[PDB]
């Protein structure tokens, strides 16, 4: 069995441990001698195998470091959209890219910096940046920068999320080793929930909004009088004319009948000659079936009901 | 002793203590060792009254203006769905005598004092008939169980004086409750699928049956 | 608050605050005095 | 008679049913526990915060009152163009910043008189002495005074001490809060607040914060 | 869907023999009134390996014959 196993404040949240540096140790919760002190202190900082020589403490450590680490990402991704959302071309580069440079950041005029911001193109002065973020958000249908600041507040949101869930899962209510040691359940979860319901909710989006609105703009069209996705979920007329194949319904699907799915879910193999990128109908198929692959995988292992291999048993 | 797919595990923990035990735990939710947070064999018992209570007043409240609205008893334009009423602004929207933000704010405070109140109690059970909350936190201090407190405000009439009539009473409540949560459920995932009332597919799946569930994702 | 103002007196948050005002002043002074060469007031 | 006596442990709490914490007893006027924090803690330093709550509370407190009945006269038809968030950059003499560092000056001594009684409460005395007569030592922040206390209601003349500073600070907690309501609201409604006040009252539904 | 065709067929066919192969066959808590096992895990997984076996099939046939 795989039981929840957790422990309720296992330690008190307070500044107290703020107060004294290097509290995690022995030699180093006694103060500086020397200068070394501090390079032991960063340097043994996050060796929680040093600190508490039991499993469980480290886990749960490593655990809501994970969370730390999470809400960093989602933070910096929040960063990003934002970035995109208020302090870009991303408008202009949808127009046209191929002669607009993608730019996601200005500099601020102060010590002559200013000259930073180069005529990237589009009557926008700003740094070209080059982590390929705009390419995400046109694979994505963004075309609106409301989106890219509502995702950023998003993002925020799961920072503030995922920090508030490493507070409560080491300082209010903390998994011990049973949850952890326990790793058929964790490998089930994160090949059928993380990998194969991410893929299966990404093709879904792919197939309701990247591959509508990336026809639409392959077609030519200017992204202010592009249809927003809701209305391609809403109005099935729209998305029909753009596949008839939603005009059939799921029942292409439960019928087993997917080979008249094969307008936005084909195998078209090498790169969409209008935009240098892969077909995003393949890319749907893509995640699709990734999602499929990952949701049988998920089941291999046997967790608290009799069906399942033990890795141990393998 | 009605055991609906009970488990080794699940007669270790639902033995008689909770309205319903009927040992359905495959899960494991409800295990008392290693508990916290949520995830606790009273907070859930707790939760699942409410949920059940709160989705027996979403049931018998959102097929009611449906019920009545096409048997007459109440306007056409309160009559709506559970989801045209300004619920879904994507799917519909009615104007009350005032915006729905406004009426959101209002539902907030207002169950903000009737729930951080109902918080308080779970915690210590003793308060709320300590602080001058008007003098009529006379009622609201009789706990006993934290899920059924019943005092003059929330109990009025006896309905259970007697364990077995209380007994038998709480087991109706949670099976109704149950019923009514699937029904929510069923309400949540017809307009999903259907995007009409869940009226409306009811009396569509009697008089004809013809096409009952085999519009799969289609509106 | 107790142990934060400890905490706050650190040798690294202290002196991200110095620094953060520090250089602050030294922005805003090279915005309002930008391009310097010389001291001309005496 | 004059004593601060505080309220007892089993008060009224900002959230009922909750602990109270172990540093707000109820020695200071006002206290319901409000601490989700705990800001606080050190005792040396929730004297200042205190003083800081009852100072705050007082400028709060002249401060609506200079909105808000201002603008009444302005509505009965006595003072001309009148609002607050534009009364700074409207004309007067002295420029505005000749105004300010003689504020500056004045506000200087009379704050810098207020702190040397903070840092050491018997340095700056008022009410000068009388023969065979003992003024009271007082509190900070209650410096009574026959400046700051003429009607004698600080020891306890109409009611309790402490049930008085309770009032004033209640009473100016409700002024920040409402000073707060003016710096937010006629920003994000570029408008009066008593119009805002007579604006929600014609119809509260739809003509809240939601509508802008 | 479309009871009694052929994707009807050689889908509850295979549902139904992965069902037997679990039950009285060499594929294989929660105690059910089966006689022997197969309790509702054991059931979930014999419909969901049968139809993988059955969109396999059908799938099969569609490509060709
Ligand atoms: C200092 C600020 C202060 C804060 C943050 C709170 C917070 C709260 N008090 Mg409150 N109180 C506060 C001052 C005081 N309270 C009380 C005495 C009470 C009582 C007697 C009760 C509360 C309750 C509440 C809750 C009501 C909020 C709500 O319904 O939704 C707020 C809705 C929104 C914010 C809308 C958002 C969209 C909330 C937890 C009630 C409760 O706990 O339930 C309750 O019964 N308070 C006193 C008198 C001693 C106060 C003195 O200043
Ligand atoms: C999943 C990733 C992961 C995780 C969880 C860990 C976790 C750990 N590592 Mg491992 N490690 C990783 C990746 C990872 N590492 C990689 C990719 C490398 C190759 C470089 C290493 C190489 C490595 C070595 C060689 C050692 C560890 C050690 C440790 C432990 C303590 C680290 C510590 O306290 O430093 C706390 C954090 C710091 C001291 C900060 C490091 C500062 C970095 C190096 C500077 C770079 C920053 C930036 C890019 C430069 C610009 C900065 C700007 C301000 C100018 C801890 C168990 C140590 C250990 O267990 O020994 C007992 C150890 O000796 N790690
Ligand atoms: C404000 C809320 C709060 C408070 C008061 C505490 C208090 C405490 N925590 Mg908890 N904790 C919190 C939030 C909080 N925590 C959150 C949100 C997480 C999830 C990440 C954790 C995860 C956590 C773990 C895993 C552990 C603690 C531990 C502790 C104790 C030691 C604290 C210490 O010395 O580190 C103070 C350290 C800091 C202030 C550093 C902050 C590091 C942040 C998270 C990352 C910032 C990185 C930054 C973006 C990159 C560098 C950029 C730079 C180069 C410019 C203490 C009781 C330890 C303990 O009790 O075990 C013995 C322990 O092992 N905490
Ligand atoms: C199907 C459920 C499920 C899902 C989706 C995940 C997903 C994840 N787990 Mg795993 N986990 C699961 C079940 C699951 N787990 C079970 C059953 C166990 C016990 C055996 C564990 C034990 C476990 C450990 C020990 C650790 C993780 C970690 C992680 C994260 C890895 C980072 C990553 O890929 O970022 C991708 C990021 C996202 C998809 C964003 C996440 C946003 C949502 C809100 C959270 C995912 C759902 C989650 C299970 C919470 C459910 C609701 C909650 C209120 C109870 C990832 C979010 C690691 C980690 O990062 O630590 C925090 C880690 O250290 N998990
Ligand atoms: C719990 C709950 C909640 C949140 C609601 C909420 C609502 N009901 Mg429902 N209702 C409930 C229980 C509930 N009801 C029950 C128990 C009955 C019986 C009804 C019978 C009922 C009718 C007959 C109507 C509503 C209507 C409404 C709406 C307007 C409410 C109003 O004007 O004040 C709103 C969406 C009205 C609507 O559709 O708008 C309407 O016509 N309700
Ligand atoms: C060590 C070598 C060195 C030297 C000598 C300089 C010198 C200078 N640099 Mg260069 N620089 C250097 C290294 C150096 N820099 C490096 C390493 C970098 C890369 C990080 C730069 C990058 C750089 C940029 C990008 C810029 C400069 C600029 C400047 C000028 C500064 C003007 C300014 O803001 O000061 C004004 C004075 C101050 C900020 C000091 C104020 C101090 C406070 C207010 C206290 C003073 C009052 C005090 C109370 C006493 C009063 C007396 C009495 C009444 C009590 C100056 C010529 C700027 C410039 O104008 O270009 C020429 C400029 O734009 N530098
Ligand atoms: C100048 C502001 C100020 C200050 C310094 C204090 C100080 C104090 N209050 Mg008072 N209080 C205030 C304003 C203030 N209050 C207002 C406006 C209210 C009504 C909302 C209250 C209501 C209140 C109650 C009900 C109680 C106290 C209590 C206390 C004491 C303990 C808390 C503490 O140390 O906080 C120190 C606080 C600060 C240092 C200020 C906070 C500054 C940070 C940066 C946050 C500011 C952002 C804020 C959240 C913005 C508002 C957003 C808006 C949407 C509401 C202390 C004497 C308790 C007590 O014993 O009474 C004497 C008590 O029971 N206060
Ligand atoms: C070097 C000479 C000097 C300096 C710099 C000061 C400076 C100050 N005095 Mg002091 N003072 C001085 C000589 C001086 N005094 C002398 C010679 C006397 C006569 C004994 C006084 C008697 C005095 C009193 C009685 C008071 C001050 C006060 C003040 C403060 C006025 C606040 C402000 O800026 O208002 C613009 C300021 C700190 C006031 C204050 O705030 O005290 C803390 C106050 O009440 N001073
Ligand atoms: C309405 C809010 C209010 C209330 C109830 C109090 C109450 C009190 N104050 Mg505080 N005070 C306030 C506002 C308030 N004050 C403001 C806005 C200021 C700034 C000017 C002060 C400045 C102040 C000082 C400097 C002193 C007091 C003192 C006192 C005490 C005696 C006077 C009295 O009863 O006032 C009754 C108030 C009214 C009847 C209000 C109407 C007045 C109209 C507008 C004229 C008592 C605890 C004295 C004290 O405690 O001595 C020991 C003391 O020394 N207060
Ligand atoms: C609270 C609730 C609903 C509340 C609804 C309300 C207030 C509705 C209000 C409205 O309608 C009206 C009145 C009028 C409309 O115009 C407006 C709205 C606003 C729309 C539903 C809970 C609904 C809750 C649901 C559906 C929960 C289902 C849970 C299941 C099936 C769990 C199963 C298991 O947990 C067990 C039993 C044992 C485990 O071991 C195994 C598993 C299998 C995990």
């Amino acid at each position: 069995e795989v039981k929840i196993l957790v422990d309720r404040d296992p330690i008190k949240t307070s500044f107290e441990e703020w107060a004294k540096p290097g509290h995690f140790s022995r030699t180093i919760a006694k103060g500086p001698d020397t200068t070394t002190w501090i390079w032991n202190l960063h340097a043994d900082a996050h060796d929680f195998d040093s600190h508490t020589s039991d499993l469980e403490e480290i886990s749960r450590k490593v655990f809501s470091a994970h969370f730390g680490q999470l809400s960093i990402i989602f933070l910096w991704l929040s960063g990003m959209y934002f970035h995109g959302a208020r302090f870009s071309n991303y408008e202009a580069w949808l127009s046209d890219p191929t002669h607009i440079g993608p730019s996601a950041q200005v500099v601020w005029p102060i010590v002559g910096q200013e000259i930073l911001n180069g005529d990237v193109g589009g009557g926008f002065r700003g740094i070209q940046i080059t982590s390929g973020f705009f390419q995400i958000w046109r694979a994505s249908g963004i075309t609106s920068e409301l989106q890219l600041y509502c995702t950023a507040i998003g993002a925020l949101v799961f920072a503030a999320l995922m920090l508030f869930a490493g507070w409560f899962h080491y300082h209010k209510a903390a998994p011990k080793l049973a949850w952890f040691q326990d790793v058929e359940s964790m490998l089930n979860h994160h090949l059928a929930g993380l990998l194969g319901l991410g893929s299966l909710s990404w093709a879904g989006h792919q197939v309701h909004v990247s591959l509508p609105i990336n026809q639409f703009l392959n077609a030519g069209v200017d992204p202010k009088e592009i249809p927003l996705p809701h209305e391609f979920i809403l109005n099935r007329d729209l998305l029909a004319q753009l596949y008839p194949s939603f005009a059939e319904g799921a029942t292409p699907f439960f019928t087993l009948n997917w080979s008249k799915y094969s307008e936005f879910l084909t195998f078209r193999g090498g790169l969409d000659p209008v935009t240098g990128g892969l077909w995003l109908t393949d890319i749907a198929h893509h995640h699709l079936a990734i999602a499929i692959l990952f949701l049988i995988a998920g089941h291999m292992y046997r967790t608290n009901w009799g069906i399942g291999h033990g890795i141990k048993d393998i | 002793r009605p055991l609906w797919f009970a488990s080794s595990q699940s007669l270790s923990y639902l033995d008689g203590s909770l309205p319903g035990d009927y040992g359905f735990d495959p899960l494991g939710l409800s295990d008392p060792e290693g508990t916290g947070g949520f995830i606790e064999p009273r907070w859930l018992a707790y939760g699942e009254i409410i949920n059940g209570r709160f989705a027996m007043l979403g049931a018998a409240g959102a097929i009611a203006p449906e019920i009545l609205g096409k048997a007459g008893l109440i306007p056409a334009e309160t009559a709506l769905p559970w989801f045209q009423t300004g619920v879904i602004p994507p799917a519909g929207t009615y104007t009350y005598w005032a915006d729905n933000y406004t009426l959101f704010v209002l539902e907030m405070a207002l169950m903000g004092f009737a729930e951080h109140r109902r918080l308080q109690d779970w915690y210590n059970p003793g308060s709320m008939g300590k602080q001058y909350f008007l003098g009529l936190e006379k009622g609201l201090a009789g706990s006993g169980n934290p899920a059924y407190p019943g005092g003059p405000f929330f109990n009025p009439l006896g309905f259970g004086k007697d364990e077995k009539s209380l007994k038998e009473l709480k087991l109706k409540e949670v099976k109704n409750g149950r019923l009514a949560m699937l029904a929510i459920l069923g309400y949540f995932i017809q307009g999903l699928v259907t995007g009409v009332g869940p009226y409306q597919n009811l009396l569509d799946h009697l008089a004809d049956p013809v096409n009952n569930n085999v519009l799969t994702s289609l509106k | 608050m107790r142990d934060l103002k400890t905490y706050l007196s650190v040798a690294p948050v202290l002196s991200t605050l110095w620094f953060g005002s520090l250089a602050g002043l030294l922005i805003e002074i090279n915005r309002l005095f930008p391009d310097a060469l010389t001291f001309p007031f005496f | 008679s004059s004593v601060c006596e505080p309220l007892p442990p089993d008060r009224p709490l900002w959230f009922p049913g909750s602990s109270p914490p172990e540093w707000l007893d109820g020695s200071l006027p006002g206290d319901f526990g409000f601490d989700p924090l705990g800001l606080g803690s050190d005792p040396d330093t929730l004297k200042w915060f205190a003083q800081a709550e009852l100072i705050h509370s007082r400028w709060a407190m002249l401060a609506v009152t200079g909105i808000i009945i201002p603008e009444c006269l302005e509505r009965l038809g006595f003072i001309e163009n009148f609002s607050w968030y534009d009364a700074g950059s409207r004309e007067y003499f002295a420029d505005s910043t000749t105004l300010f560092v003689a504020q500056m000056v004045l506000m200087g001594w009379a704050e810098g008189r207020r702190w040397a009684d903070l840092i050491k409460p018997g340095s700056v005395d008022i009410e000068p002495k009388y023969p065979h007569k003992v003024n009271p030592k007082p509190d900070v922040g209650y410096p009574g005074g026959l400046w700051f206390d003429f009607m004698m209601w600080g020891r306890g003349s109409p009611e309790p001490v402490m049930v008085l500073r309770t009032k004033e600070i209640k009473n100016g907690r409700l002024a920040m809060l409402a000073f707060l309501g003016f710096c937010f609201q006629a920003t994000y409604t570029s408008q009066d607040p008593i119009e805002n006040l007579m604006a929600h009252l014609a119809d509260p539904g739809h003509c809240n914060v939601f509508s802008a | 869907d479309f009871i009694g065709s052929s994707t009807n067929l050689i889908m509850v066919t295979s549902t139904t023999l992965m069902l037997f192969a679990g039950r009285f066959g060499l594929a294989p808590g929660l105690q059910t009134g089966d006689p022997a096992g197969f309790t509702l895990a054991d059931t979930l997984a014999c419909g969901t390996v049968g139809h993988i076996i059955g969109v396999g099939v059908v799938l099969g046939l569609k490509n060709i014959g």
